[PDB]
C-alpha cells in the first residue's frame, strides 16, 4: 500500500541551477549503433552456413525459427511444407543442429556470443 | 526524408485540421493503470490512439469540447487580434469571453 | 529508477482541460442552473489558456511548492525554449574537453591530445583498422579490446589519427577564430597542450581553462577544417587586420632581450 | 517595393523583426507574438536564410553552401586518366 | 599562545592582543541553544540581561496559548516543551541515513468555560533535529550547514528622492512588518495615490492638531471625502474590487487588515524599530505620517506627542543598524511557526465537528504540519546547506557564513547592486574581502574573526573603551547604531606606559564613517586589533596588507578549495590565526582534561585526568568526506606523554601540531623557464610525484538497491546472465566486489540482477542459444559498475538487508554500498595556487635532473613565471617567498655592536633563529621590508660555509638540461601552495557514442551519463562565420538529433564506407509538433506547393 | 634574459617623502580656504582632488627618473609584453585616489603603495573601489553578449553573392586632411571607388585599386587629401553584396572570397570587445538601436550666419 501511495513529480521541474530534470532520461529502446551492425554482420555469418547445409536442411531450421518470415513454426506445420511426418521433421532438426555445433560450423560465433 | 523541401507554411488551425490530424479523441483524464503500471484506454497513453508502447512520437488527440474556447493567444496578446478583428476594446472583450 | 514516476506538466494541464470538459457535458446532460453551467464554461476557457500559455492571464496554475506548471508556450519561448536550447544549440557527439596546458614545443598546425581522449573520439576508426589488421577477428572483439585499452591499439591510434585534423574551441566564443582546427599530437597525461600563439585567439589563459574538441568526420567537413578553420591559416584578427598570431609577453621580452643594444 | 515613400531609419532589433522569414524572427525574440501574426498572414517562409536552414538541417547558403560551390563536378583531365 | 599545545612560531606583531579570539563557533551553537533553551544560555541570561530568559520554542509556545474558541467555551493551552535523549549517535546516524533528532514533548491542556472540566495530556510533537558539537545538522545522514541570512529590519524606513521631471524633493516611506501588506506613502499594497487624507478618515480637527505643516494642509483641502464612514468607502472600493461593502464590513476592513494579529504579524523587530525611532497602533501610523511632514521640511528633530524626539532624516536600508540576520536558531523559529499556524486551523475545525466532551488536547492535534515544516526546511530550504568538507577551513567558513538571497530576502536577480556594496558599518561586523567571484558578489559574506550576534539579531564589534584620552581595559561589544554614536580609535596607535597616547592626535572612525584626525580628548572607543574587518579565511594570507583586493579575495575562495594531503605538512611562513582556526573547526582530536596518555591506537587514544576518569577518543580513519576528500585523522602524542585540558592529541586532515597545514612548503625559482611556465602556467619537479608530498587521497562512494519489482524481485547476486568468469573474479558469494579488490573503469562492484519479460528473443539470436546451449536467461543484468575513467582500491563495504531486520524504504530490500579510494599523484594540468590569489595549471613535470639547481645541487620544487607577478599586484606571494628561505634557512642577527637602525622595532625573540623554524605575521601588524632585508642579510650556511641565497634573495641557478649557469641571479625562496579540488582525472571527458535523452534525441551531458559536449549559439555563430556548412550541418544533424543518421554513420566508419547525406533533425520534428499543439497549422512544402508528410 | 621579480627590483622612488608634505600642504591651505568659507565645501574637494590627483603624476615621473633602464620591472614593461605605468605607480609609490561607492572621488588619497603596504583604513577604503570593479565586469558580459546576438541576427543573411556590381557609388575618406590619425580603420583595405588624381593633373592611383599601404604613401607623397572608395552603403548588389565594395579579407589579406559571410563576421568583430568597453556599451546600444539621443543635440537645419 505504501508503494501505491507514492505520488509522481514533475519532469519540467529544474535542479543546479537552469537545468531541468528531464534531460536526463536515457531512452532504453533507442537503437544502440554498436549492436545493431554487429546483429547485421553476424545474421551475414548465419547465411553462410545455411549454405553447407543440405537444401532441405536449411530450409527446416529457418521456418523452426522463422528467420526469413520472422515467425517460429511447429513441426505438424513444418510438415505440411515439406509433407512428411511431424516426428521426421524433429529427426532432422536434431540431426541438423547436431552438425551445428560440429567445430568446423559454430567456431566463428563462438566470439559473437556477446 | 526528402531533405531538401522548398516553403515552410503556417497559419490558423481550423477545428477540422485538429480534428483531422487526431488519430482519436482522449476521452479521460486517466494516464495509466497504478497496479499494472501499463497505459490506460481511452486515457492520456491510450496505445489504441497515440501508438504502440517511433509512432508514438507522431501521432496526435484531440479533444472535443462540449462549449468553443478562444485561443489565449488571439484574445491577449498585444494588441488584442480578436479585440482589433471586432473592434471591441480589449477589457470588454475579457468580459465576455470569460462570462462577465 | 527507484521505482519513482516524473511525467510533464502538460499531462496536469490536460488532465484539467479534459476533467472540466466531462463535467460540463455532465451538467449539459443533467440540465443545470445557469449560473453552474457558466461557472463551468469559464472553467474550461481558463484551463485551455493555461493549457496554452500559462500565466499569460492572471494567476498561473501551479503544482506542489508552488511552482508554475510548464505550459506548452514555456516549450517554445525561452531560453530553454527549443530555438535556443536545443534548436540551435544541441549537443553532439566525438566530442570532449579537459584542462589545458602550455604547448610551447608544438607547431603552429599541431595540438596536444591525451592518448584516452584521441582513444575513445576516434574508437570506432581504431576498431575498423584494428579488424582489418588481424588482431581481432570481429568487431565485438575490438571494442572488448579497445575498452580495455589493450596495448596493441596504441600504435593503431596513431596511424588513424594522423592527418586528421580536430576543432579545439573555447567559451566562451566571441568570434570564429575561437574555432580552430589542428593535427592531433597523441600526448601523455588527462590535459590538452595548447599552442602559446593562439592564446590570444582564444583569450585562454592557463589557471583551469577548459577546452572543448570536435572530431569533423565527413570528407567535405575535414576539408573545411584543413582548408577554412587551420589554425596557421588564420593569423590575422578578421576584425582589424593585424596579427593575432604575433609573439606576446615571454617571447616580446625574450626578443626585446635578444635584440636590445648594450653600451 | 521599387505611392510614394520616405527613406526610414531604424534600429537592429526593430529591422530584423521585419525580416521576410518567420521562423527566424520566432527564434530571436517575442516568439509568441511572431507566431500569432504569422499564422494570421498565413505566412510562408522561402527557406532561403542561414538560420532557418540551421533550424530544418539544410546547408546554410553561405561558404561552402552556395550552389555554385557545392554542384561542382570533379573529374581527372583525359590526360591525366591514362598517365595513371 | 594562551593554547596548552602551543607549537612554537615566532610573531612580528608589536601590539598585544587585548582580546582573545572568542570561539568563531559561537555563532551557530549561541542561536541553537536560544532556540532550544539550553540550562547554559539560561544562566547566561540570568547573569547578565533578563531576569527570566525565553527559550525560542517557549516563545513560539507563548504565541498560541491560548487556543480560544470563536465563542471562547474551549480553550487549549500549550507550554512547557520537553526534550528527551537523543535517538542515537551522529556517527550512528550518519551510518544508517537517519536523521540526528531527539523527540519533543509537549504538556497542553483543554478547558472548557460551559461544564468547567479539566483536561490535562501529554503530546508527543516529533523528531527535533539537534545541532552536534561542530554545529552541524545530521538530515538523514547528510551533514548539514544552516546558513544565517540578511533581511531588511522589519520597520519604517524614509527614502529621500529626486523627482525625474519636476526635480522638486520627494519623500516616500515604507512599513515592512512580519507579516501582511505594506504601506507606502495613501498607497497602500499596490493601488496608487490614494488620497492621504481617507485613511485618518477611516479612523476630528484633523487642520488642527497637524497645522504646522503647510503642505499637508494643502493636500487636505485637495481631498474630497467628508466624514468617516463616506471615506472609508473610498478607502474600501480599492482594497476590495468588487465587492458591495457592508456597514459592519467597513469598520471591521480596517482594523482587521493592519491592527489585529490574524493577518498583521507584529514583528518583534519591528516593533522595537518603530518604538526607537518614535500591534500596529493607529497612534502610530499619524507618527509616521508628520515625520514624512517633518522630514519634508528637513528640520532635523520630531516630537511626537508624549513621546522623546528623535532625528528625523532619511534611513539606510545597508546600514547595519538597520540591516539585520536571521540565525539558525530563529531560522527554526519561524518554520515551527509556520508548522503551529496551520495546526491552529485544523485545531479550530475540528472543534467545531467534533462532538463536545468527546475532545482531548490529543483529539484536536494532528502534527502532520509541524513536523512537516521542520522536515521540509532541512530537507528542502535554500538555507539548509550540503556541508562542504573537503578541508575544514571550509567547513568553518560554511559556517559563519552570511547571505542575503533565499527566502524572505532579496531575490538573486532583482537584487540591486548599491547593497552589493560594502558599507562603512560593515567594519568589524562583516567581511569585505570574502565573497564570490561571480554574480553572487555582495550578497554572500562570511562573519568576521571578533563579531558577535545580538539577541534581536544585528552584528556587534568589540572594542576598548577610552576616556580623557586614555584605555581602560573595559570591552564594550557595540552595536553598528551605537556605533555612529561614538569616535573610534584606530587599532594601529602609539602606545605608552599606563594609557596615554604617545602622539599628539588620535586617527579614528566618524559618524559617516569617515576617516578623520582628532585630539585625543575626543574619543571614546578604539578598535581591540587590527583584523577586526577580516574573516577568519582572509586573516591567514600572510602580508595581506601587501595585495589587491581582487587577489586577495581570491586567495581567501581558494584557501576553502584545498584538498587534505597524506602528508600535511604545516606553512612556514604563516600568521596567527593558523592556530585557533584548525582546533575551533571540530576537525582536530582536543583533549577536553588535563591528564596522561594511557594507550596510544591508530584506533584510538585513551587518557587518564587527574580525577582518575577516563577519556577516550575514536579516530575518523579514511573517512569519505561530502566532497570525496580523506577525513583521515592521526595522533600526535606518545604513550606517558602529559596533557593539559584543551591540548591537540590527534591532528586532522589539513592540520599539523594544531594549525591549519592546507598545503606544503615547495622551493621556488621566479624565472620563465622555456615557455613550459607561460601564461600562469605551472612546471614541478618529479619529486613532488616520487615524494607524495603532492598526493592526496579521494574516496567515492557507489551505491545500488535491490527493490521487488511488479514482474519479479530484484536480487544481488554473483550469477550473471552472459560475463566471462574473469570479470567476476574479483566478486565474493554475494556478488559484491571483496574488500581491498581493485576496480578498473567498467569493472563490476556488485552484481545485481533484474526480471525480464516477456522476453520476446530475436529468431537469429534463439538459433545461437540452441547451437552453443547455453540457455536464454528469464532475467536482465543490471549491476553496479565503475564509472569512465574511475579507479582505484575497495576501502570497505556497507550492506543493508530485508532478510535481516534492517529498516529500508518501502519496496526496497538489499542496500549496499561499495566505497573506492585511490591516491592522486600531483599530476599534469591539476590546479594549484598560493594564498596571494594566484593560481595556475601544472604544464609540465620535470625529471628532477634537469630542474633549475642551487650551487648545493639542491634542485627547485616549482618554477613560477616572471611576467604574471608584476601586473596583478599580488605582491605579497613574493615577500613570503622571502621569508619562506629565511624561515627555512634560519637567521642570527648578529648585531656588530646593538641592533642595527632597522631592527629598532623588532622583538628580541626574533634576533636568532634555528633552520626549519616557523613564523608568524599577523595580517595588518606582521613583518615589513625593513625587518625583511635585514633578516636577509642574516643567513646561515646550507651545510658547507657557503651561503645560498643573497641579500635581495637571488641565487645563480644552473641550467639541469645543458649544465651552464643561467645568467642573471634568480630569486628563489620557499613559498606555501595549495592543491585545489579541480583536478584532471575529473575534468576530463571524451565521447564517441553514448546513451540519448528520452524527449529529445540528443546526447545527455555531464559526466554521470557518458555525455557529449554542448555545441550552443555563439559556436553556431563562428562555424557560419568560417562558412563551413557541411561542418556546422554535421554537428546538428548526424552527431545529435539524426535518428537514423547518427546510427548509419557508424556503420559507415566501421564499414570504412562514406558517410551518408544527413537527415532531419529530430529536434525539428519536435518543433512541428509543438506548433500544431498550439493550435498552429505548419505544412512543409516542396516546389509544386504540395504537403510533405514528416514521417 | 635573467627577468625574475624581487623585493628589491621594486624601488620607492626616493622623491616621494618631500613630494606628498609639498602637497599635503597645500592641503590644509585649502583647509585655510574652506575655513575661511570663501569658497562651497564641493570646490573644497574639487580643489583637493585636482592637487591630490597631480602629485600623482609628480610621483610618477618621479618614480621613472630613478628607476634604471635594465630593471626587471620596467623591460617588462618597456617591451610591450604586458603590464601599465599605471599599475607600476600603485606597486612603488602611492596607489593615489580610489572610488567612493557612490562613485565620487575621494579627497583623501592613499598615500601608502602596495610595496610599503596599506594600513587598516587604507586598505578599507581601496575595497570599495575594487569591488565595485569587479562587478562591472561581472555584468558587463551578460549586456554585451545580448548586443552581439542581436547585432548577428540583424545581419547573419549578410554575405558576398558576386564579384562586382560595377556601381560608380562611394564614400569619401578624410585621409590625412598630417596623417589622419585612423586612416588604418578608413582608408586602408578599401577599394577605390574613382582614379586617385594629381593636380592638375596626373592619375597616381587607378580605381578598383586594393590602397595598400605603399599606395598610401605614394597617395600621400602626391598631395592628395581625400579619396572616394568602394564601401556596402553603396553597393547596388541585388542580394547581399559584392566583392568589390567589401574589399579586403582582414584574415586573408586578399580579396574577400565569394561565400564569405560578412554579416556575422561584422556582428562578431564588434561583439568580441565589449568586455574591454567601460561612453561605453549604452552608447553603443542606443546608436544600433538608433534610439532619441539621452541628451539631444540639434544640427542645423539650414546654412547661414548663426
Ligand atoms: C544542495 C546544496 O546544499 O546546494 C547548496 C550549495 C551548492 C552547497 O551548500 C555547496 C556545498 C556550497 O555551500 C559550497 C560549494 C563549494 O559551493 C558550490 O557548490 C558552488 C559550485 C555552487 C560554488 C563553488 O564551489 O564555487 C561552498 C560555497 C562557498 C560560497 C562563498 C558560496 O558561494 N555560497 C553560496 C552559494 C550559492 O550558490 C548559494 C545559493 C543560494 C543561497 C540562498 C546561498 O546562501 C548560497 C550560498 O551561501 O540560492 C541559490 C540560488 O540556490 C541554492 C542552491 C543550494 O541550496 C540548496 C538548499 C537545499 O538543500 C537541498 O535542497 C535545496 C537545494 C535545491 O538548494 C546551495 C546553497 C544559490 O545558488
Ligand atoms: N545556393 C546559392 C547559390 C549562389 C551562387 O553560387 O551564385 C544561393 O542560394
Ligand atoms: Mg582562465
Ligand atoms: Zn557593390
Amino acid at each position: 500500500i505504501q508503494q501505491y501511495a507514492r505520488e509522481p513529480i514533475s519532469l519540467d521541474q529544474t535542479i543546479e541551477g537552469d537545468s531541468q530534470l528531464g534531460d536526463f532520461i536515457e531512452d532504453s529502446e533507442a537503437v544502440v549503433a554498436v549492436d545493431a551492425v554487429s546483429f547485421t554482420l553476424l545474421q551475414d555469418q548465419l547465411q553462410s552456413v545455411l549454405e553447407t547445409l543440405s537444401e532441405r536442411e536449411a530450409g527446416v531450421v529457418r521456418l523452426r525459427f522463422g528467420l526469413t518470415d520472422g515467425q517460429p513454426r511447429t513441426l505438424d506445420e513444418i510438415g505440411q511444407v515439406y509433407g512428411v511426418t511431424r516426428e521426421r521433421i524433429r529427426q532432422i532438426e536434431s540431426k541438423t543442429m547436431s552438425k551445428l555445433r560440429h567445430p568446423s560450423r559454430s567456431q566463428v560465433l563462438r566470439d559473437y556470443l556477446d | 526524408d526528402v531533405n531538401f523541401f522548398d516553403e515552410l507554411r503556417i497559419g490558423l488551425a481550423t477545428a477540422d485540421d485538429i480534428r483531422n490530424w487526431s488519430y482519436g479523441e482522449v476521452k479521460k483524464p486517466e494516464t495509466i493503470n497504478y497496479r499494472t503500471l501499463k497505459p490506460e484506454k481511452d486515457g492520456l497513453f491510450c496505445e489504441k490512439i497515440f501508438g504502440p508502447t517511433k509512432v508514438r512520437r507522431e501521432r496526435m488527440g484531440h479533444i472535443e469540447l462540449a462549449a468553443p474556447v478562444t485561443h489565449i493567444w488571439y484574445f491577449k496578446g498585444v494588441p488584442s487580434r480578436l479585440g482589433y478583428l471586432l473592434d471591441l476594446a480589449p477589457k470588454d472583450l475579457e468580459k465576455i469571453i470569460y462570462f462577465a | 529508477d527507484g521505482g519513482r514516476f516524473a511525467t510533464s506538466d502538460l499531462n496536469d494541464l490536460y488532465r484539467r482541460v479534459i476533467n472540466r470538459n466531462n463535467r460540463l457535458k455532465r451538467l449539459i446532460d443533467l440540465g443545470a442552473p445557469e449560473i453552474i453551467v457558466n461557472n463551468e464554461k469559464r472553467m474550461l476557457q481558463e484551463s485551455v489558456d493555461a493549457l496554452f500559455d500559462n500565466g499569460r492571464r492572471g494567476r498561473p496554475v501551479t503544482g506542489p511548492g508552488n511552482r508554475p506548471l510548464k505550459s506548452l508556450s514555456d516549450l517554445l519561448k525561452g531560453k530553454q525554449g527549443r530555438f535556443r536550447q536545443n534548436l540551435l544549440g544541441k549537443r553532439v557527439d566525438y566530442s570532449g574537453r579537459s584542462v589545458i596546458v602550455v604547448g610551447p614545443q608544438l607547431k603552429l598546425h599541431q595540438c596536444g591530445l591525451p592518448k584516452l581522449m584521441a582513444l575513445e573520439l576516434f574508437k570506432p576508426f581504431v576498431m575498423k583498422r584494428l579488424v582489418d589488421l588481424n588482431h581481432a577477428q570481429n568487431i565485438k572483439s575490438a571494442k572488448r579490446m579497445v575498452e580495455r585499452q589493450r596495448p596493441q591499439v596504441w600504435d593503431v591510434l596513431e596511424e588513424v589519427i594522423a592527418e586528421h585534423p580536430v576543432l579545439l574551441n573555447r567559451a566562451p566564443t566571441l568570434h570564429r577564430l575561437g574555432i580552430q582546427a589542428f593535427e592531433p599530437q597523441l600526448v601523455e597525461g588527462k590535459a590538452i597542450q595548447l599552442h602559446p600563439l593562439v592564446c590570444e585567439a582564444f583569450n585562454a589563459d592557463f589557471d583551469g581553462d577548459q577546452m572543448a574538441v570536435h572530431l569533423p568526420l565527413s570528407a567535405e567537413a575535414q576539408a573545411e577544417a584543413r582548408i577554412l578553420m587551420l589554425s596557421s591559416n588564420n593569423i590575422l584578427s578578421p576584425a582589424s587586420g593585424k596579427p593575432l598570431a604575433m609573439p606576446r609577453l615571454d617571447m616580446v621580452t625574450g626578443l626585446y632581450y635578444l635584440t636590445t643594444l648594450v653600451e | 517595393f521599387e505611392a510614394a515613400g520616405r527613406p526610414v531609419l531604424m534600429g537592429i532589433t526593430k529591422a530584423s523583426l521585419a525580416t521576410d522569414s518567420w521562423l527566424s524572427a520566432a527564434s530571436f525574440q517575442e516568439t509568441t507574438r511572431v507566431l500569432t501574426d504569422a499564422a494570421i498572414n498565413c505566412r510562408s517562409d522561402k527557406l532561403n536564410g542561414l538560420k532557418e536552414n540551421v533550424i530544418i538541417g539544410k546547408l546554410i547558403p553561405a561558404g561552402t553552401g552556395i550552389s555554385r560551390y557545392r554542384n561542382i563536378q570533379v573529374q581527372p583531365t583525359e590526360e591525366a586518366r591514362a598517365a595513371a | 599562545n594562551s593554547v596548552p599545545g602551543a607549537p612554537n612560531r615566532v610573531s612580528f606583531a608589536k601590539l598585544r592582543e587585548p582580546l582573545e579570539v572568542p570561539g568563531l563557533l559561537d555563532v551557530q551553537t549561541d542561536s541553537f541553544e536560544w532556540l532550544v533553551g539550553s540550562d547554559r544560555w539560561r544562566q547566561a541570561a540570568i547573569d547578565r540581561g533578563e531576569e527570566n530568559p525565553v527559550g525560542g520554542l517557549e516563545e513560539v509556545l507563548a504565541e498560541l496559548s491560548p487556543i480560544e474558541d470563536f465563542s471562547g467555551s474551549m480553550s487549549l493551552s500549550f507550554s512547557d516543551p520537553r526534550f528527551d535523549e537523543v535517538k542515537a549517535s551522529v556517527d550512528e546516524c550518519k551510518d544508517k541515513d537517519m536523521t540526528y533528532a531527539a523527540p519533543l514533548f509537549v504538556t497542553a491542556e483543554f478547558i472548557n468555560n460551559n461544564t468547567g472540566e479539566i483536561k490535562s495530556q501529554t503530546v508527543f510533537m516529533g523528531d527535533f533535529p539537534m545541532m552536534t558539537e561542530k554545529g552541524t545538522f545530521i538530515i538523514n545522514g547528510t551533514e548539514r550547514v544552516v546558513v544565517s541570512q540578511l533581511v531588511r529590519s522589519p520597520g519604517v524606513y524614509f527614502d529621500e528622492t529626486i523627482d525625474k521631471s519636476t526635480e522638486k524633493t520627494l519623500h516616500s516611506v515604507k512599513v515592512i512588518p512580519g507579516r501582511g501588506a505594506w504601506l507606502e506613502f495613501v498607497r497602500i499594497d499596490r493601488k496608487r495615490r490614494q488620497p492621504v487624507t481617507v485613511l485618518l478618515k477611516a479612523l476630528e480637527q484633523i487642520v488642527e492638531r497637524f497645522g504646522f505643516s503647510e503642505i499637508m494642509m494643502g493636500t487636505l483641502e485637495k481631498d474630497t471625502t467628508s466624514g468617516t464612514d463616506e471615506a472609508l468607502l473610498d478607502i474600501y472600493r480599492k482594497l476590495r474590487p468588487g465587492e458591495p461593502p457592508t456597514k459592519e464590513s467597513a469598520q471591521t476592513l480596517l482594523e482587521n487588515l493592519f491592527f489585529k494579529e490574524k493577518r498583521y504579524d507584529l514583528a518583534r523587530v519591528g516593533r522595537y524599530k518603530v518604538n526607537k525611532k518614535l500591534t500596529l497602533t493607529e497612534e502610530d501610523v499619524v507618527a509616521t505620517i508628520e515625520y514624512l511632514v517633518r522630514l519634508h521640511e528637513g528640520q532635523t528633530s520630531m516630537t511626537v506627542p508624549g513621546g522623546v524626539e528623535v532625528p528625523v532624516e532619511v534611513d539606510d536600508i545597508d546600514h547595519f543598524g538597520n540591516r539585520r540576520l536571521r540565525t539558525v536558531g530563529e531560522l527554526i523559529q519561524n518554520q515551527i511557526r509556520v508548522g503551529l499556524s496551520r495546526m491552529e486551523r485544523v485545531v479550530r475545525e475540528r472543534m467545531t465537528t467534533q462532538d463536545v466532551e468527546a475532545i482531548t488536547p490529543q483529539t484536536l492535534i494532528n502534527i502532520r504540519p509541524v513536523v512537516a515544516a521542520i522536515k521540509e526546511f532541512f530537507g528542502t530550504s535554500q538555507l539548509s546547506q550540503f556541508m562542504d568538507q573537503n578541508n575544514p577551513l571550509s567547513g568553518l567558513t560554511h559556517k559563519r557564513r552570511l547571505s542575503a538571497l533565499g527566502p524572505g530576502g532579496l531575490s538573486r536577480e532583482r537584487a540591486g547592486l548599491e547593497v552589493r556594496d560594502v558599507h562603512p558599518s560593515h567594519y568589524g561586523r562583516m567581511c569585505p574581502i570574502e565573497t564570490p567571484e561571480g554574480p553572487n558578489i555582495g550578497l554572500i559574506g562570511s562573519l568576521s574573526v571578533y563579531a558577535r550576534v545580538n539577541p534581536f539579531g544585528f552584528i556587534e564589534t568589540p572594542y576598548r573603551k577610552v576616556e580623557n584620552g586614555v584605555v581602560t581595559d573595559q570591552i564594550d561589544y557595540l552595536t553598528a547604531d551605537e556605533e555612529d554614536r561614538h569616535v573610534v580609535a584606530q587599532a594601529n596607535s602609539p602606545t605608552d606606559e599606563n594609557g596615554r597616547f604617545t602622539e599628539d592626535r588620535v586617527m579614528v572612525r566618524k559618524k559617516g564613517g569617515e576617516v578623520e584626525f582628532v585630539s585625543a580628548d575626543q574619543v571614546d572607543y578604539m578598535d581591540v586589533s587590527p583584523r577586526q574587518m577580516v574573516s577568519v579565511a582572509t586573516a591567514m594570507i600572510p602580508f595581506l596588507e601587501h595585495d589587491d583586493a581582487n587577489r586577495a579575495l581570491m586567495g581567501a575562495n581558494m584557501q576553502r578549495q584545498a584538498v587534505p594531503l597524506v602528508r600535511s605538512e604545516a606553512p612556514l611562513v604563516g600568521t596567527g590565526m593558523e592556530l585557533r582556526a584548525a582546533i575551533d573547526a571540530g576537525d582536530v582530536v582536543v583533549a577536553d582534561k588535563t591528564g596522561v596518555i594511557e594507550e596510544v591506537s591508530a584506533d584510538y587514544i585513551t587518557v587518564m585526568a587527574d580525577d582518575g576518569t577516563r577519556q577516550s577518543y575514536r579516530l575518523r580513519k579514511f573517512a569519505r568526506s561530502n566532497h570525496g576528500t580523506c577525513a583521515n585523522q592521526r595522533p600526535i602524542v606518545d604513550a606517558g606523554q602529559r596533557v593539559e585540558a584543551g591540548q591537540v592529541i590527534a591532528d586532522g586532515p589539513c592540520t599539523q601540531n594544531g594549525e591549519m597545514a592546507l598545503g606544503k612548503n615547495l622551493l621556488v625559482a621566479i624565472m620563465p623557464w622555456e615557455g613550459h611556465n607561460y601564461e600562469d602556467a605551472i612546471i614541478l619537479s618529479n619529486r613532488l610525484v616520487e615524494e607524495d608530498v603532492l598526493t592526496s587521497i579521494h574516496i567515492e562512494e557507489h551505491e545500488i538497491d535491490a527493490r521487488d519489482t511488479k514482474l519479479g524481485a530484484e536480487e544481488i547476486t554473483r550469477d550473471i546472465p552472459n560475463v566471462s568468469d574473469e570479470v567476476l573474479a574479483d566478486l565474493d558469494e554475494r556478488g559484491i566486489v571483496r574488500i581491498g579488490a581493485e576496480v578498473r573503469d567498467g569493472d563490476i562492484l556488485v552484481g545485481k540482477v533484474t526480471p525480464k519479460g516477456e522476453t520476446e528473443l530475436t529468431p537469429e539470436e534463439r538459433l545461437l542459444r540452441a547451437i552453443f546451449g547455453e540457455k536464454a536467461r528469464e532475467v536482465r543484468d543490471t549491476s553496479l559498475k565503475v564509472p569512465h575513467g574511475e579507479s582505484g582500491k575497495v576501502i570497505g563495504i556497507r550492506v543493508f538487508s530485508r532478510e535481516d531486520d534492517d529498516e529500508l524504504p518501502a519496496g526496497v530490500n538489499e542496500l549496499v554500498r561499495v566505497y573506492v579510494a585511490q591516491k592522486r599523484k600531483i599530476s599534469d594540468g591539476d590546479k594549484l595556487a598560493g594564498r596571494h590569489g594566484n593560481k595556475g595549471v601544472i604544464g609540465k613535470i620535470l625529471p628532477v635532473e634537469d630542474m633549475p639547481f642551487l650551487p648545493d645541487g639542491t634542485p627547485v620544487d616549482i618554477i613560477l613565471n616572471t611576467h604574471g607577478v608584476p601586473r596583478r599586484m599580488n605582491i605579497g606571494q613574493i615577500l613570503e617567498t622571502h621569508l619562506g628561505w629565511v624561515a627555512k634557512a634560519g637567521w642570527n642577527i648578529d648585531v656588530a655592536a646593538g641592533v642595527p637602525d632597522w631592527a629598532s622595532k623588532l622583538p628580541e625573540e626574533l634576533y636568532s633563529a634555528p633552520a626549519d623554524s616557523t613564523v608568524a605575521t599577523p595580517v595588518f601588524d606582521g613583518a615589513q621590508e625593513g625587518e625583511l632585508a635585514g633578516l636577509l642579510g642574516s643567513t646561515l650556511p646550507n651545510r658547507d660555509g657557503e651561503v645560498m641565497v643573497d641579500a635581495d634573495g637571488k641565487s645563480t641557478l644552473f641550467d639541469g638540461r645543458s649544465g651552464e649557469p643561467f645568467p642573471y641571479p634568480v630569486t628563489v625562496g620557499y613559498m606555501y601552495i595549495l592543491k585545489l579540488h579541480h583536478l584532471v582525472d575529473d575534468k576530463i571527458h571524451a565521447r564517441s557514442t553514448g546513451p540519448y535523452s528520452m524527449i529529445t534525441q540528443q546526447p545527455l551531458g555531464g559526466k554521470a551519463q557518458f555525455g557529449g559536449q554542448r555545441f550552443g549559439e555563439m559556436e553556431c555563430w563562428a562555424m557560419q562565420a568560417y562558412g563551413a556548412a557541411y561542418t556546422l550541418q554535421e554537428l546538428l544533424t548526424i552527431k545529435s538529433d539524426d535518428t537514423v543518421g547518427r546510427v548509419k554513420v557508424y556503420e559507415a566508419i566501421v564499414k570504412g564506407e562514406n558517410i551518408p547525406e544527413p537527415g532531419i533533425p529530430e529536434s525539428f520534428k519536435v518543433l512541428l509538433k509543438e506548433l500544431q499543439s498550439l493550435c498552429l497549422n505548419v505544412e512543409v512544402l516542396s516546389s509544386d506547393g504540395a504537403a510533405i508528410e514528416m514521417r | 634574459s635573467g627577468v625574475t621579480v624581487s623585493m628589491a627590483d621594486v624601488l620607492v622612488p626616493p622623491q616621494k617623502q618631500e613630494i606628498l608634505e609639498r602637497h599635503e600642504a597645500e592641503a590644509d591651505a585649502i583647509e585655510r580656504k574652506y575655513q575661511r568659507g570663501a569658497l562651497n565645501h564641493t570646490e573644497r574637494n574639487e580643489s583637493l582632488v585636482k592637487i591630490w590627483q597631480d602629485a600623482t603624476e609628480e610621483v610618477g615621473k618621479a618614480l621613472e627618473e630613478f628607476y634604471p633602464a635594465d630593471n626587471p620591472i620596467i623591460t617588462i614593461v618597456k617591451s610591450g609584453a604586458t603590464g601599465n605605468l599605471t599599475q607600476t605607480r600603485t606597486l612603488a609609490g602611492m596607489k593615489g585616489l580610489v572610488t567612493n561607492p557612490k562613485g565620487e572621488f575621494i579627497p583623501r588619497p592613499i598615500k601608502s603603495s602596495f610595496r610599503e603596504g596599506l594600513t587598516v583604513l587604507e586598505y578599507f577604503i581601496n575595497t570599495h573601489g575594487a569591488r565595485k570593479g569587479l562587478a562591472d565586469t561581472a555584468l558587463r558580459t551578460a549586456d554585451s553578449g545580448y548586443l552581439t546576438r542581436r547585432l548577428v541576427d540583424v545581419s547573419q543573411d549578410v554575405i558576398v553573392r558576386e564579384h562586382d556590381c560595377e556601381t560608380e557609388r562611394g564614400i569619401n575618406v578624410t585621409l590625412a586632411e598630417i596623417r589622419d590619425a585612423h586612416v588604418e580603420t578608413s582608408a586602408f583595405a578599401r577599394t577605390l571607388a574613382t582614379d586617385a588624381v594629381d593636380a592638375n593633373g596626373n592619375v597616381i592611383i587607378e580605381r578598383g585599386h586594393d590602397l595598400g599601404d605603399p599606395a598610401i604613401d605614394a597617395l600621400l607623397a602626391a598631395g592628395i587629401t581625400t579619396v572616394k572608395v568602394r564601401s556596402v552603403l553603396t553597393c547596388t548588389s541585388a542580394t547581399g553584396v559584392c566583392a568589390m565594395c567589401y574589399g579586403r579579407s582582414m584574415a586573408t589579406g586578399k580579396l574577400v572570397d565569394i561565400g564569405e559571410a560578412v554579416g556575422i563576421v561584422a556582428a562578431q568583430s564588434i561583439g568580441e570587445p565589449g568586455t574591454q568597453l567601460t561612453g561605453g556599451l549604452p552608447r553603443v546600444q542606443e546608436l544600433f538601436e538608433a534610439r532619441v539621443p539621452r541628451n539631444k543635440a540639434p544640427i542645423a537645419d539650414v546654412a547661414g550666419r548663426v
